[PDB]
């Protein structure tokens, strides 16, 4: 792929649907733990371990200490130059009535902070939950979300469980409800929202220019929607620390941290 | 229906 920056604003000036896709790398460089490289643990575990109906089934405590640790850590994070130049780009092209859409592997809502409103959250959201008895999604921003997990979810190894009985991990709110909440986050093994996906093959169906930005982590569906875009001869530009099994696919690679390229290419 | 999965093969 080039690296002509030229070149990639060439198609930037003209485009009229442009598709972002980010992953865990842009959260990185704001310095949310993402629990997924080699060496990346909460105690013991990482993410496929934790963000899987098993672990939910056998040790659903275990589950929320993890999830409640890292919604309490978003208190003090922020978007870094790489959200809010993705963000000042939506505003400023939808005032020329260009159109530009960010779907997200990514479930800690800073694209949102930072003024992304076109925003396909495909993997759900730490500050959403669901019932698994009535289904209803609701957000929740609560700190701690509920009384028994408050002080819990330390990350360090050695770290006992809190073993929180499910009556005292957080409950449905809805009148006459009362059941058990889950995190409304996808995990491995679970269909992704059927409704979002129709929104995300019909937005890169029609886009004329794509942005893969801090996909290094592979998580399939969405690794696969690039790819999808290039095969049809649409330029997809890749913005990442480093190359990925995709990357020879695409028209453009631009190494480094996305809050350093993304301002300038956005601009 | 279409499911979250590893990417494993790199
Ligand atoms: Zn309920």
């Amino acid at each position: 792929p080039s690296s002509s920056m030229a070149d990639f604003r060439k198609f930037f000036a003209k485009a009229k649907h442009i598709v972002i896709i980010s992953g865990a790398g842009v959260s990185a460089e704001s310095g949310v733990p993402t629990f997924r490289g080699a060496g990346g643990y909460w105690r013991k575990w990482q993410a496929q371990d934790l963000a899987t109906p098993l672990a939910f089934a056998h040790n659903p405590s275990r589950v929320w200490e993890f999830y409640h640790y890292r919604r309490e850590v978003m208190g003090s994070k922020e978007p870094n130059a790489g959200h809010r130049a993705i963000a000042e780009c939506e505003t400023r092209l939808g005032k020329q009535g260009r159109r530009v859409v960010v779907i997200t592997q990514n479930i800690d809502e800073l694209h949102r902070k930072a003024g992304t409103k076109n925003l396909l959250e495909i993997h759900g959201s730490l500050f959403k939950t669901r019932c698994t008895s009535c289904g209803v999604v609701a957000e929740n921003y609560k700190s701690p979300i509920c009384p028994a997990l408050s002080g819990k979810g330390a990350p360090e190894p050695g770290t006992q469980d809190a073993s929180i009985p499910v009556e005292k991990l957080p409950r449905c709110e809805e009148a006459g409800c009362g059941g058990l909440l889950r995190p409304h986050v996808v995990w491995f093994g679970e269909n992704l929202d059927p409704a979002i996906l129709e929104e995300v093959d019909r937005e890169l169906a029609h886009c004329d220019l794509c942005l893969v930005v801090g996909t290094s982590s592979v998580v399939y569906p969405a690794a696969m929607f690039a790819p999808q875009v290039a095969a049809r001869g649409v330029p997809v530009a890749e913005f990442n620390t480093e190359t990925t099994p995709a990357t020879n696919r695409f028209r453009f690679h631009f190494q480094g941290p996305c809050g350093t390229t993304l301002p300038e290419a956005l601009a | 229906e279409l499911n979250k999965l590893l990417g494993r093969v790199t």
